[PDB]
């Protein structure tokens, strides 16, 4: 994008508008599912990987699972698409999955 | 060269597919797109012995992936249904296969659930499905230097217009695939020549 | 650990935020950037960090503009104009990358020239100085602070990432500058930390 | 405008001095002096040249036990 | 063997197939090789836990070399006695390698480790009114040996000049000698106010070596080996001042005599009165009680009818009780009478000062008879990477022969070939073009050469001077 | 390498032995995935459409900066006659084979195939610890007695005698056995996929028998290689040469089998890896006092290490050696020349060598960085040492023939010596000693020359 050089008029593509939309409305941080709340899939949502047993001693059970909830959609992430989610895309495929 | 994963993002839509079906002269035309994916999936892993395929589907009421199936149905399961013929190469027969059979469940899911009508499409939502899978194979790299390639198997057929709530999600798409250098390729099967989001 | 770095993301909410940004992003050149503390010195990793600031602050806002001024022997520098184009100031910092830092700083010199390019920017176009100071003392031609009260009063808003420690001008500037938050002073820590002050300087304020 | 048998072979003058003392040694080896980098070694006795000629720089070689 | 078969590649390795030791879970983290065969340590120093096992291979083993990676150490009898004097014990030093070991340690290494450590400190040599004694804390002891009796709480007289045969036969016993002067304890010398002056700095390197040194609070004699320039004499001063009692410093030549006096002078509190030199110009002793005399092995070993002001200084000299022996260049003393040096001086404690600790022949090892073990090597590489001494570009420059010059070579006797191989056209080009290339780039530049024909001719085709041993001073 | 062998293999097919190749899916399948991209791009373009395509077409397919890739597909393709141009109408038209097309089609539609894929029987063993285990213990016993340890376990006299007929593993029976060679040491250089590949190429041009049908040999090699392993196939759908053949796989460890002479057969992990590929084990590091440390616990790789480095103790998890002049003499006498004692040096160089390089290259580009220098991994000493190793091997080398001369005339001599000269067996003249020399395989044709 450049003013113009022969009427100053500014000069943008409609990519170089939706750049920013991500920091005019960003996306709420996915919360971190209970170990005792009962577990929706165990599978990711977007990306289908496995969210594994975690026992981080040997009566942890499901202590910490990988599973990031959406607020909105209520859909399990792991935390490779949380990152992803919210730092290279900018958008919830489950909300978007959501037929409102 | 070098293998790469191919993601479908194919929207099987009841509503979009019969308005198609009833513009054209022909019935049925989900079962000729779906056999050319199939040939064309075949086609892309006949390409290179290492690479690899990804098929989500955008239908009514949210998303689905097609291929890989859900681990939580290769755990549960084999009903081997008979649908594609078991003497072609295996390689490409359980990847049809699973794909066929995720196609008939989907279809028996909203044939269940058909009453509620949305005016909610998901190709977006699946698109970004896509992303992000492109995204957790290129990270986990079990296989080195792979590339990707995301291609949009969609139907306007004359009945849906614009949709303005698909712009921003979209958008981001577009980004996200610039960022990790993964083309998107669109089909557009249907009678509006102009799809400019999916041009752009 | 994980779960208190969750706690510290926790705290989102849709501010608006200026999109159409006029940066200038300011250097220090001076006799401080020879130290080798940093690997392989501050001059050198400074100007790295700061091409990969320039195409990553163009690639998250395009429509921004952003001039480059240097303090060098007393004086500001200007080695590139305000423009939209970040192959301009990618080929400006490439040739500063040669030249050998020796002087004493000037951040009245360097917040006055920074004063008089945001000046013909639009009130839309939000007016941000990025200043990398490197030295613990500036020397100053005339009073700081009638500066400082130009640049409130111009509505310029400066932030200051600096490399040894903290300095009470500086950060009565950014407070000044930002409306009583002093948040916007920050000193690095390691190279990691001054990779995520340069990735956090390319945001929307 | 005769014919005989022979055996071209490379050398430094250095290998050049040492073949020439070891036919003078042993007289059937180089069928004629020929140049400061070329000789005409016999062929039934290259392996013996090749043999002797480790033999003899090995007293130049530092072996460690 | 632990009920191990041979592997098909066992047959190469002659018995050297310590694949039978099985392998440590936690192995990655531990940095060390035991090889059962012959004590050899392999240190890996990339891993972590590497200076922390460096050290204690450093304290208890000799090291053979010491690469960038790969380091290899060897445990040795004098090493074991190295590392029970100061103050490591069979326990802890089987239970730090087993821990730092990847392999368990063999029973046949444990087994060497209890006998090297085992049995010391029995047999001393004590020094009592310039006489030497030999001491052993079991009654027994005395009169197990009785093959070499040189017989003059349980102890008994032996010869001065019988030292070091006394030694080399308790060396050959498994009751190896105790050699440390308790300075502290030992009030009937006079001692010395001699001490380092605190504009002194001293090196970290040396500071080590004066730890291996003075490890245990008593002075240990011994072997310590650093480059030139590193600060041998540097140590010898602080050793000197650390012991506080009469020092006599041996060295090679009359121009090193006059160094090491200008050291002491430079860097401790040494009165010139205090100090004294037995050179040739020099023969007037220190009046003093204690103090400090520097002196030739030529002059001290002159078995020719020396002059009767020099015999009284030797009969100075023999007939004090000196405290301790500076023995500059000890690859020396295992010379053929540079040997009774050490028996003519009774010196409580003695520390030979070297660079290089090697001879063309295998009477280098007598060092350990004479002096004492080898108590600190300096890493040479370690210290040119501290900067502490340059860092050298070795290089080997091949210089092919003319055809005329082989055959000369050839059809000559040793004598001749040796001048004939020197006096090579193509080291003259090789050298000049050496000497103009470095000459250009500002360095300065020392040609060595033994033979004086050779130097000659080489310095007057380069126009260079020269200097060998009939020059004038 | 791979690809350039096997392509090249199957251009000096014959035309029409390649069109009785192109009947089984598998072999097209195989043949197509051994093919560029730019060539596998305009395949499967054009398998599709049963009419005519021109190059003209092709060619504004590819972009400006590919043209030579597209020339490089281009001959591939025409040299291996995937592509049938026709003169009419004034354009170059192009048609794919058409057995190709149809085999193709039918590997990716499904539908007829002749069981080119072979059939399953759904019974199985485990593929880790029995197949990749049998596979395994027949690829060491061949690779052990082909580097020469001493084995109670022999391979087959059918590979015996394949290695003493191939290029590499000399042999004499003065003494009574077998040398590795130059290219027998490249062998144990490149990877083991490269290493199946070539030795089936020896073996495809060993087979000349009139028991070996060729396309039959090459229809089974590619249907390993298209297999899965762990599960089972049965023989019923081979012709008699592919049952022999599978026999001689067994015997390699390509294949295995419970019993011989058995229905069913199960291919390993060798037969996957044929296709395409997928600290380390034998890492090993060397110091300047020329000592190697080698973290290999595998006999294979110490046996390979034992050809040029005295070894002196075996951990588990290393193996002490030493570099030293009578094994490095050992390797060049047995013809491993001192560049590929490098390059396997480097190849399996330890990663703390390669930071510690990696460190000194920083060093050097932060000091003089007006020039720059490869990343020496190794010790240059021990690098200058192993090449002055060989200079000392080669100091002399010799060739025999003839030296004409006591010419009375010098023209007669120099009418000589330019023949030889334009004959190209000369290899030294000169009129002053009025002498010159040629081979002894052109030593007949100046003899009758001088006869007539
Ligand atoms: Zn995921
Ligand atoms: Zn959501």
């Amino acid at each position: 994008p450049t003013v113009c050089p022969c009427c100053d008029l500014m000069l943008i593509l409609s990519t170089h508008l939706a750049r920013s939309y991500h920091h005019l409305m960003p996306l709420k941080t996915f919360a971190e599912v209970p170990t005792t709340e009962k577990f929706r899939s165990e599978d990711c949502f977007s990306c289908q990987s496995r969210f594994p047993i975690l026992k981080n001693h040997k009566n942890g059970k499901l202590l910490t699972s990988s599973r990031y909830r959406c607020e909105d959609c209520k859909q399990e992430f792991c935390v490779d698409c949380d990152v992803f989610i919210h730092e290279i895309l900018h958008n919830c495929p489950g909300c978007e999955s959501k037929p409102v | 060269e070098s293998p790469s994963l191919l993601t479908v993002i194919i929207e099987i839509a009841p509503k979009l597919w019969t308005t198609f079906d009833e513009e054209g002269n022909e019935k049925g035309s989900i079962i000729k797109v779906l056999e050319a994916l199939i040939v064309f999936l075949n086609a892309h892993l006949a390409f290179n012995s290492a690479n690899k395929v990804a098929v989500i589907a955008a239908y009514s009421q949210g998303i689905k992936y097609l291929y890989p199936e859900s681990t939580s149905a290769l755990k549960a399961s084999r009903s081997d249904l008979k649908i594609i013929n078991s003497d072609m190469y295996r390689r490409f027969r359980n990847v049809d296969e699973t794909l066929v059979e995720e196609i008939y469940k989907l279809f028996e899911l909203e044939k269940k659930q058909i009453e509620q009508n949305s005016q909610r499409s998901t190709l977006a939502g699946a698109m970004s499905a896509g992303l992000t899978y492109v995204n957790r194979i290129s990270k986990e790299s079990v296989t080195t230097s792979l590339k990707s390639r995301l291609l949009v198997l969609t139907c306007g057929s004359g009945s849906s217009k614009d949709e303005i709530f698909q712009y921003i999600p979209i958008m981001n798409c577009i980004f996200s695939a610039t960022k990790m250098k993964c083309p998107i390729d669109v089909v557009k099967i249907g009678g509006s020549k102009e799809s400019t989001f999916l041009q752009q | 650990e994980a779960r208190k770095k969750r706690t510290a993301k926790k705290n989102i909410t849709p501010y608006q935020r200026g999109i159409i940004r006029s940066l200038i992003l300011t250097l220090d050149c001076s006799e401080a950037m020879l130290e080798k503390d940093l690997r392989p010195n501050r001059h050198a990793m400074i100007i790295q960090y700061a091409i990969d600031f320039v195409h990553e602050f163009f690639d998250q806002n395009p429509i921004s503009q952003m001039g480059i001024i240097i303090m060098r022997n007393g004086l500001a520098q200007l080695v590139s104009q305000v423009s939209g184009n970040p192959q301009d100031h990618i080929d400006a910092l490439k040739s500063i990358r040669k030249q050998e830092p020796k002087g004493n700083p000037s951040l009245q010199n360097a917040l006055e020239m920074a004063r008089g390019l945001l000046l013909p920017v639009p009130a839309h176009c939000t007016r941000e100085v990025l200043i990398v100071f490197g030295s613990l003392s500036t020397t100053d031609p005339g009073d700081i602070h009638q500066t400082i009260d130009s640049l409130v009063s111009e509505k310029i808003r400066v932030k200051v990432l600096g490399l040894s420690a903290q300095v009470a001008i500086c950060k009565e500037l950014c407070k000044a500058t930002n409306y009583g938050d002093e948040s916007f002073y920050k000193i690095l820590l390691d190279e990691t930390h001054l990779k995520e002050l340069f990735n956090e300087a390319v945001t929307p304020l | 405008a005769r014919a005989r048998k022979g055996a071209l072979v490379q050398c430094d003058p250095s290998i050049k001095a040492l073949i020439l003392q070891i036919d003078a040694k042993m007289s059937d080896i180089v069928l004629e002096e020929l140049d400061d980098t070329h000789l005409l070694v016999n062929p039934s006795k290259v392996e013996f040249v090749k043999h002797e000629l480790n033999r003899l720089l090995s007293k130049n070689i530092y072996n460690p036990m | 063997p632990a009920d191990f078969v041979p592997d098909s590649v066992s047959g190469m390795f002659r018995s050297h197939d310590f694949s039978y030791l099985r392998l440590r879970p936690d192995h990655a983290s531990r940095p060390l090789w035991i090889s059962p065969s012959d004590g050899r340590i392999i240190l890996e120093s990339f891993s972590p836990l590497a200076e922390q096992a460096q050290d204690f291979l450093v304290t208890i083993a000799e090291p053979i070399s010491r690469p960038s990676h790969i380091h290899e150490y060897k445990i040795t009898a004098y090493s074991l006695y190295a590392a029970v004097s100061v103050g490591l014990e069979t326990d802890d030093i089987i239970s730090v390698l087993d821990r730092l070991s990847k392999v368990p340690v063999a029973e046949s290494i444990i087994n060497f480790i209890k006998g090297a450590t085992i049995s010391y400190g029995k047999v001393k040599l004590v020094i009592k009114h310039n006489r030497y004694f030999v001491e052993t804390t079991q009654a027994d002891i005395l009169q197990m040996l009785l093959n070499d009796s040189v017989i003059g709480v349980h102890s008994f007289e032996i010869a001065n000049e019988s030292v070091e045969v006394v030694k080399k036969r308790c060396q050959e016993i498994d009751y190896p000698v105790l050699e440390e002067y308790d300075f502290r304890n030992d009030h009937r010398n006079p001692d010395l106010d001699i001490d380092l002056k605190p504009s002194t700095q001293i090196r970290p390197y040396q500071e080590k070596s004066l730890s291996k040194m003075f490890g245990n609070g008593r002075a240990r004699s011994g072997i310590i080996v650093l480059p030139c320039g590193a600060g041998k004499t540097l140590v010898g001063i602080t050793a000197a001042c650390t012991i506080k009692k009469s020092v006599i410093v041996l060295c090679t030549s009359s121009v090193s005599v006059m160094q090491w006096r200008q050291q002491f002078l430079q860097w401790c509190t040494l009165q010139p009165e205090n100090c004294a030199v037995f050179t040739s110009d020099n023969k007037e002793m220190f009046q003093t009680e204690s103090g400090l005399v520097v002196s030739t092995y030529s002059m001290v070993a002159n078995t020719r009818n020396r002059s009767h002001d020099s015999q009284k200084v030797m009969d100075f000299l023999t007939g004090r009780e000196w405290g301790f022996i500076i023995l500059d260049e000890v690859h020396v003393v295992p010379a053929a009478m540079f040997r009774r040096v050490v028996s003519t001086i009774a010196a409580h404690a003695k520390l030979g000062l070297t660079a290089t600790l090697v001879r063309e022949d295998d009477k280098i090892g007598d060092l350990n008879f004479l002096i004492g073990p080898k108590l600190y090597e300096a890493n040479w590489m370690e210290l040119s990477q501290k900067g502490h001494i340059a860092n050298v570009q070795c290089a080997e420059v091949w210089c092919p022969m003319t055809a005329e010059f082989y055959q000369e070579y050839l059809r000559e006797t040793a004598r001749k070939r040796m001048l004939l191989y020197i006096m090579n056209p193509t080291k003259f080009q090789a050298c000049q073009f050496l000497i103009q290339y470095h000459e250009r780039r500002g360095d300065k530049i020392i040609v060595f050469s033994d033979n004086v024909y050779a130097l000659q001719e080489y310095a007057l085709k380069m126009g260079k001077p020269f200097i060998y041993g009939s020059t004038p001073q | 390498s791979l690809k350039h062998s096997v392509t090249q293999y199957l251009e000096e097919i014959p035309q029409q032995v390649q069109n009785r190749l192109y009947t089984s899916p598998a072999t097209c399948l195989a043949i197509y995935r051994i093919l560029p991209p730019l060539a596998k791009f305009f395949i499967m373009a054009m398998v599709f459409n049963e009419n005519e395509v021109p190059l003209l077409d092709l060619d504004k397919w590819v972009n400006s900066n590919g043209k030579l890739q597209f020339q490089n597909a281009i001959k591939s393709m025409k040299s291996l006659h995937l592509l049938i141009p026709n003169k009419s109408s004034g354009t170059l038209m192009i048609n794919l084979n058409p057995t190709f097309k149809i085999s193709l089609r039918n590997a990716l539609t499904g539908g007829e195939v002749q069981n080119s894929f072979g059939v399953v029987v759904e019974e199985n063993v485990v593929s880790l610890d029995l197949l990749d285990e049998y596979s395994a213990n027949k690829w060491e016993t061949i690779l052990h007695f082909m580097v020469g340890t001493p084995l109670a376990k022999i391979p087959s006299e059918k590979v015996l005698n394949l290695l003493k007929h191939s290029k590499l593993m000399e042999e004499v029976n003065s003494t009574g056995e077998f040398k590795i060679t130059n290219e027998g040491f490249q062998f144990l250089l490149q990877e083991i996929n490269s290493q199946l590949w070539t030795l089936l190429l020896q073996y495809l041009k060993m087979i000349e028998t009139s028991k070996m049908d060729l396309v039959d040999v090459l229809h089974f090699i590619f249907m390993l290689g298209a297999l899965e392993v762990g599960k089972a196939y049965k023989i019923d759908a081979l012709s008699e040469t592919q049952r022999i053949m599978l026999q001689d796989m067994r015997d390699y460890g390509l294949v295995f089998q419970k019993h011989s002479n058995d229905s069913i057969f199960y291919p390993t992990k060798l037969a996957l890896m044929l296709t395409s590929d997928t600290i380390p084990d034998g890492s090993l590091i060397v110091e300047t006092n020329f000592k190697i440390y080698s973290y290999s616990n595998s006999p294979l790789q110490i046996a390979v290490l034992s050809l040029f480095v005295h070894l002196k103790a075996r951990f588990v998890n290393m193996v002490l050696g030493q570099i030293t002049r009578e094994s490095i003499r050992r390797a060049l006498t047995n013809g491993i020349t001192a560049d590929q004692i490098i390059a396997y040096l480097e190849t399996h160089a330890h990663p703390q060598m390669r930071r510690l390089a990696e460190e000194k290259l920083e060093k050097k580009l932060e000091l003089d960085p007006n020039c720059k220098e490869p990343l020496q991994v190794l010790p240059p000493t021990v690098v200058d040492q192993i090449r002055l190793w060989q200079l000392e091997l080669d100091r002399v080398i010799t060739y025999e023939g003839s030296l004409y001369s006591d010419f009375e005339t010098s023209q007669e001599y120099n009418l000589l010596s330019k023949y030889a000269q334009d004959i190209g067996v000369l290899l030294w003249k000169d009129d002053k000693k009025k002498k010159f020399f040629i081979s002894k395989e052109g030593n007949s044709q100046v003899l009758d020359f001088a006869k007539r």
